[PDB]
């Protein structure tokens, strides 16, 4: 099984700097040609940089839009790729994927936000049904006014996955909002506890909110 | 830069039908008697997955129903028979010349039986009132097709401003969509009026689905 | 020859 994990994404101001890195297992790393690809809504998918193997002189190549600003490099002993990013611009905002064997293998991605804006943690409000069917029952968790992206949201720490719908974030007043909804039976809730867990790693926030019913 | 243009932008294909997605390169991509063209699938919330390489060769474990073909300028990805998990975005990608370049993407929707939503209405949480805000929410869940209207009413009177709607990508299993609608107000403006309705009109349902609460009924 | 480090999706060598 092959695994690529990116880290070192997050918030930083224009002109500043950030070092993304990538941990790689499951394939013979010294031999592998590694790359960074990035994805944003405006530009689509952009190959950012390449680094070839020891046999090919660890040759680097870049997108002309990041030349002499970004630098790609590797440690064949640690099995790790690094992207040093200097004089960062607003267009560099996006999700950075680390890929192996050119684009055979792909990590899950680390999000880079290049904005002068300030971090602003979510407010996580739990939504219980209206006071008063039964055959099923639908609960909600509302996550408002955060920045940057992303957040992560699960129910009972990943246990409840089926019957969930988490909505893509939208910009409401220059800052992000989203929600999630989970549908169960009335034997499940309120017999057993359903907890909406939110994370926002830029502000260091991790909050578990129980779906308490509305009592008059 | 060898530029790729994909077509179409999106299609919607019934189960067990052919899905043909094409890629158009602004220079040839053949190198050493091999066509340097690859295809990627991106399912919602996930990285692109490699599918096809060398125009017509198959990635490992990649289902038989995926297959590509072409040479020189024009390539295509052919999925047949289509299944529910094939709802994704498909990119073609070129690897002869640097920069290595991706198409803008082609969205595959999978057609299924029409299906009416399940509307649920949620007042502001008690926690949110303490905060000095008021977000009324409506979840319209598990419907097809994607096109859906929501209509908010405050004491019967219509309201347009504040309302933001977010849909999910089509489900990989049951091929439906879901949406949230989120009228957001001040505590001051919320508590003036009493009867808050969210009203869902949709292709399936003959009369609109109304869901409401009065602010005090409990 | 085989690719390898290049990858099944990487550019081709003589």
């Amino acid at each position: 099984e092959v695994k690529l994990e990116e880290s070192g994404g997050g918030l930083v101001q224009p002109g500043g700097s950030m070092k993304l890195s990538c941990a790689a297992s499951g394939f013979t790393f010294s031999d592998a040609w590694m790359d960074w690809v990035r994805q944003s809504p405006e530009k689509g998918l952009e190959w950012v940089a390449e680094i070839r193997n020891k046999v090919n002189n660890h040759a680097t190549n870049y997108a002309e839009s990041v030349k002499g600003r970004f630098t790609i490099s590797r440690d064949d002993s640690r099995s790790v790729v690094y992207l040093q990013m200097n004089n960062l611009k607003p267009e560099d905002t996006g999700i950075y994927y680390c890929t192996g064997l050119t684009f055979d293998y792909w990590g899950q991605g680390t999000t880079l936000t290049v904005s002068s804006a300030k971090t602003t943690a979510p407010s996580v409000y739990p939504l219980a049904p209206v006071c008063g069917t039964g055959s099923s029952v639908t609960l909600g968790c509302l996550v408002k006014g955060y920045f940057p992206e992303p957040v992560t949201l699960t129910w009972n720490s990943g246990s409840l996955s089926s019957g969930v719908h988490t909505f893509p974030a939208l910009l409401l007043s220059g800052l992000y909002t989203l929600s999630s909804s989970v549908t169960v039976t009335s034997n499940t809730w309120p017999s057993q506890t359903i907890t909406c867990n939110v994370a926002h790693p830029a502000s260091s926030t991790k909050v578990d909110k129980k779906i308490e019913p509305r009592g008059p | 830069d060898i530029v790729l243009t994909q077509s179409p932008a999106s299609l919607a294909v019934s189960l067990g039908q052919r899905a043909t997605i094409s890629c158009r390169a602004s220079e040839s991509v053949d190198n050493y008697g091999i066509s340097s063209m690859n295809w990627f699938q991106q399912k919602a919330g996930q990285p692109p997955k490699f599918l096809i390489y060398a125009a017509s060769k198959q990635g490992s474990g990649v289902p038989a129903r995926f297959s590509g073909s072409g040479s020189g300028t024009d390539f295509s990805l052919i999925i047949h028979p289509v299944e529910e998990d094939d709802t994704a975005v498909y990119f073609c990608q070129q690897s002869k010349g640097v920069p290595y370049t991706f198409g803008g993407g082609t969205k595959l929707e999978i057609k299924r039986a029409d299906a009416a939503p399940t509307v649920s209405i949620f007042p502001p949480s008690s926690e949110q009132l303490t905060s000095g805000g008021a977000s009324v929410v409506c979840f319209l869940n598990n419907f097809y097709p994607k096109d859906i209207n929501v209509k908010w009413k405050i004491d019967g009177s219509e309201r347009q401003n504040g309302v933001l709607n977010s849909w999910t990508d089509q489900d990989s299993k049951d091929s439906t969509y879901s949406m949230s609608s989120t009228l957001t107000l001040t505590k001051d403006e919320y508590e003036r009026h009493n009867s808050y309705t969210c009203e869902a009109t949709h292709k399936t349902s003959t009369s609109p689905i109304v869901k409401s609460f009065n602010r005090n009924e409990c | 020859g085989p690719p390898g480090g290049r990858g099944l999706t990487g550019p081709i060598g003589p």
